[PDB]
RNA sequence: UAUCUGGUUGAUCCUGCCAGUAGUCAUAUGCUUGUCUCAAAGAUUAAGCCAUGCAUGUCUAAGUAUAAGCAAUUUAUACAGUGAAACUGCGAAUGGCUCAUUAAAUCAGUUAUCGUUUAUUUGAUAGUUCCUUUACUACAUGGUAUAACUGUGGUAAUUCUAGA
RNA sequence: AUUCAUAAUAACUUUUCGAAUCGCAUGGCCUUGUGCUGGCGAUGGUUCAUUCAAAUUUCUGCCCUAUCAACUUUCGAUGGUAGGAUAGUGGCCUACCAUGGUUUCAACGGGUAACGGGGAAUAAGGGUUCGAUUCCGGAGAGGGAGCCUGAGAAACGGCUACC
């Protein structure tokens, strides 16, 4: 919070997406990295657009230090970020929490699996087991 | 596929290897500069190859032909601002006439060694190695890095180095503790 | 290959595009439509690369699947549609209009025209033919087909569409001493005033061309696209007017008017 | 034995590899157009069979409980405006309609009728659409009648001043 | 970076090779587990053979769902939400891989089609259909084998199949 | 440049198409009936143009080999006429004369540790060698052959048969 002095450039107004598009550069000597729950919210409160409706990445160290470069976006709501703003980049602010799924090797074979099986598959299960018993 | 991603070489052997007068001349060379391999040579000679090359077909062209008219200003503007050439000539002259030891004297691992921080070419090159040396305002550690001129009077040490104050170095840091300790 | 092809390499796509080798494999192939494979600007490489209105062609499909984006006044709500030579296409936020026009090296520039600007768009005539039923029909360089033209307009003249209805508002011949646009070959995007056609008699009528600069130059007829008389083009010209500035002046005019 | 199914035609107490289409049973083909050669057996029976299917369509004197006292009730009804109205016969201003056939299926301790969505029924929209259909059609017809009139005029103009152009000439 | 050098003779000048020399998006291999970026990679022999697992599927406001599927009726007693299947439609002729064949044959410069087009896209375009015919008269709108689904099935087995 | 486009006239067509389809919107003059009209659209099946394609030619150009000088032999083999087939041209195939066609300017055979090209390596200048392989075109799906569906395949993570 000492001389981060966070500024953005190359401002153009996109309202198709409703947005502000720009890159934001920022200059922390004597400092390793700024991170997201500090670079979001001194973005937004320089903005006066919203909360969570400012996003950042990209983000490469100078080399040597001193100084980051990356890509920033204002939303004008919350609720309008929401309709446009990358999954991974929602669950990754903490706007989603995205429930456990099955892995791409297991997603895959089970579609190969219930292709295997015509029809909604209840009554290959009754005919199974009335054969089952010889 | 994904489109293919171009590569050159950079630098090209001699035809006779062992050469007593070349042999003797390149590592007089490179202790005057203080370069770690021939390779650091041989690029200079393969850089200065594709100059002597490039002016060489633009000069067998006519005078006021619009191919050197454009190829041979902006040879020129890009070697003067690298300062290989002398900046007091408008007549497409230096160029074929450029040694090796131009160059490599504009190297930063020569540039900062005569302008002072640095007191030896092997100093200058650990130096520079070691990033305590920033050319605008970024930390550098490329040992030829052909400043461009406008840089000479921009070079300065690294403010995130030793001597720069709130960084007295790793070596430095044990003697800080070493001071309460003598004492305890 | 058995069947049409629906993929496009990049180092395939055409180069005027101004796309860059890495960062990807498959460039956006154009899909079926009004203007021809190579000479067409897709809505995904115009949304994203032109404008960076969006970072990646998802993104550009949010944009599209809205209906904020229409060329011609017609919305195109898909990811590559072949916008061309010419054409119009408008962005309703903030009213922002657009003509896809050539630059001077051969490169779609990037038009801003006002609303009456937009509202028309001109349009060469590839053939003059008659359909079913003796009514006669105007092939447009866009693949318009407008019924009744006047008789008095011939193939490679220019009409003038209104782009709310299908009917020729204004039309200009063909004839030396007209105002051309260059599109295709070595020399597009370069302004004209026809000066001399030649015919050779069974293929490839060529045009001789000089511009203001006094700079003459001929191209294939079916390169030439007139686009008013001399004076007043009939559209607005973009920046640089096409004059084809040498390397040399080129450098000059790029270190002096930076 | 083995599985293998009847089929209706053959003629032949053997099984027999026959080359099936669409349309054609004992094989449903996964991919339009494709035909596959599969073992089947002729429609004779003989000794061979493990099971035989047969239908009932004339009862004797006796019964069987399994069979008769028991009525598999409705599963579904019918879904077409026209086939609901044979299916009843009562009259046509009558109704049906709104008493159209219900089934009752809870699922919980509410109850729900769930009538099918009546195929080919007269609704206010697709009287709108033939309507609008039949508008679209006259507006066309007539617009390109104007078009051709329009052009004729335009015609009649270039002849009368190429016309007039010509009788300059030749005194 | 328009170089050459060693080897026949007692010695010399040649012819002339052998050998050296430099490069190789030429390959292999020898000598190595401490650096940044970038990157080829079962082509050569075997277009040889393949265990296994993946690599083509597909839905909208808007073609079909009464899933006996999950769900606050008063905008859902004809259905109007979501929605597994199955039908229909589209796609699977793209992509990706490999280099066996192939010597005016492929291919390259893309001549011609006045020698043949219409997944598709885009634009345009059908007032002519009581064809047992100047209403002797359904378009406020003539049906059906069969899919899903319910039902004791057959076969060791397959993405096998009519039996209500 | 046309027997072109497109008319028009006998006719022929074994019905090709010429919307019984779908969503959102229910605005309005009325002697209250969907009765007068409704707006956006989705999917259309025909035709023309357009786009993405496909098929078809040689205009010129390909490595070594004469230890290959003649080759093309009912049954095609160059041309003609007609038909059939094809989406279409065409010996593409079927019904005849003439020996027609090619050839030392290298035909035709043979070899290729031969897919072609953009290119690569190497360079004073000319060259020599390479190019399975990131792009383009071709071909193939173990070897042959045949085919269904489909706008498009002689498809092989489609089918059929033999090896």
């Amino acid at each position: 919070s000492d001389a981060v002095t966070i500024r953005t450039r190359k401002v153009i107004s996109n309202p198709l997406l409703a947005r502000k598009q720009f890159v934001v550069d920022v200059l922390h000597p004597n400092r390793a990295n700024v991170s997201k729950d500090e670079l979001r919210e001194k973005l937004a409160e320089v903005y006066k657009a919203e909360k969570d409706a400012v996003s950042v990445f990209g983000f490469r160290t100078q080399f040597g230090g001193g100084k980051s470069v990356g890509f920033g976006l204002v939303y004008n709501s919350v609720a309008e970020a929401k309709k446009f703003e990358p999954t991974y980049r929602l669950v990754r602010y903490g706007l989603a929490e995205k429930v456990e799924k099955a892995s791409r090797q297991q997603r895959k074979q089970k579609k190969n699996r219930d292709k295997k099986i015509f029809g909604t598959g209840k009554r290959l299960a009754k005919k199974v087991a009335r054969r089952n018993a010889d | 596929p994904r489109a293919p991603r171009t590569y050159s070489k950079t630098y090209s052997t001699p035809k006779r290897p062992y050469e007593s007068s070349r042999l003797d001349a390149e590592l007089k060379l490179a202790g005057e500069f203080g370069l770690k391999n021939k390779k650091e040579i041989y690029r200079i000679s393969f850089q200065l190859s594709k100059i002597r090359r490039a002016a060489r077909d633009l000069l067998t062209r006519d005078e006021k032909d619009p191919k050197r008219l454009f190829e041979g200003n902006a040879l020129i503007r890009r070697l003067v601002r690298v300062g290989v050439l002398s900046e007091d000539k408008k007549k497409l002259d230096y160029v074929l006439a450029l040694k090796v030891e131009d160059f490599l004297e504009r190297r930063l691992q020569t540039q900062v060694y005569k302008l002072g921080l640095a007191k030896s070419v092997h100093h200058a090159r650990v130096l520079i190695t070691q990033r305590h040396i920033a050319v605008g305002k970024q930390i550098v550690n490329i040992p030829s890095f052909m400043v461009r001129l406008d840089s000479e009077k921009h070079i300065d040490f690294a403010p995130t180095s030793p001597f720069g104050g709130a960084r007295p170095g790793r070596v430095a840091r044990r003697n800080a503790a070493r001071k309460a300790e003598a004492s305890g | 290959a058995r069947g049409p092809k629906k993929h496009l390499k990049r180092l395939a796509a055409p180069h005027h595009w101004l796309l860059d080798k890495l960062s990807g494999c498959y460039a956006p192939r154009p899909s079926a439509g009004p203007h021809k494979l190579r000479e067409s600007l897709p809505l995904i490489v115009f949304l994203r690369n032109r404008l960076k209105y969006a970072l990646n062609g998802r993104e550009v499909k949010a944009i599209l699947m809205q209906r904020h984006v229409k060329v011609d006044g017609k919305v195109r709500t898909d990811t590559t549609y072949p916008a061309g030579f010419m054409d119009v296409i408008t962005l309703d936020a903030t009213n922002e209009n657009f003509r896809l026009v050539y630059d001077v090296k051969g490169r779609f520039a990037v038009h801003r025209i006002t609303d009456e600007e937009a509202s028309y768009k001109l349009g060469k005539v590839k053939k003059v033919q008659l359909g079913k039923k003796g009514v006669p029909y105007v092939v447009t360089h866009d693949g318009r087909t407008i019924r009744y033209p006047d008789p008095n307009i011939k193939v490679n003249d220019t009409v003038k569409i209104d782009l709310a209805s299908g009917k020729i508002t204004d039309f200009i011949k063909f004839d030396a001493g007209k105002l051309v646009y260059v599109t295709g070959g070595r020399n597009l995007g370069r302004i004209g005033t026809i000066v001399h056609k030649e015919r050779h008699d069974g293929g490839f009528d060529l045009v001789h061309i000089k511009d203001s600069l006094d700079n003459t130059f001929v191209t294939r007829l079916n390169n030439v696209f007139v686009i008013g008389e001399q004076g007043k083009p009939y559209i607005s010209l973009p920046k640089g007017k096409g004059i084809k500035l040498s390397i040399a002046e080129e450098r000059d005019r790029r270190r002096a008017q930076q | 034995k083995q599985g293998f199914p009847m089929k209706q035609g053959v003629l032949l107490p053997t099984r027999i590899k026959l080359l099936l289409t669409k349309n054609v049973s004992c094989y449903r083909p996964r991919r339009d157009g494709e035909r596959k050669r599969k073992s089947v057996r002729g429609a004779i029976v003989g000794p061979d069979l493990a099971v035989l299917a047969l239908v009932i369509v004339k009862k004797g004197e006796q019964e069987l409980e399994g069979l008769t006292d028991t009525t598999v009730p409705k599963r579904l009804g019918p879904k077409r405006a026209n086939n609901i109205r044979k299916f009843f016969g009562l009259s046509k201003e009558d109704d049906v309609r709104d008493f159209v056939i219900r089934r009752e299926v809870t699922k919980g301790e509410k109850t729900y009728t769930k009538a099918p969505k009546i195929q080919r029924l007269v609704t206010p929209q697709r009287l709108q659409r033939k309507r609008h259909q039949r508008a679209l059609k006259v507006r066309n017809a007539q617009a390109q009648r104007e078009a051709a009139a329009e052009y004729a005029q335009l015609l009649a103009k270039r002849l009368s001043e190429r016309k007039a152009e010509k009788a300059e000439i030749r005194k």
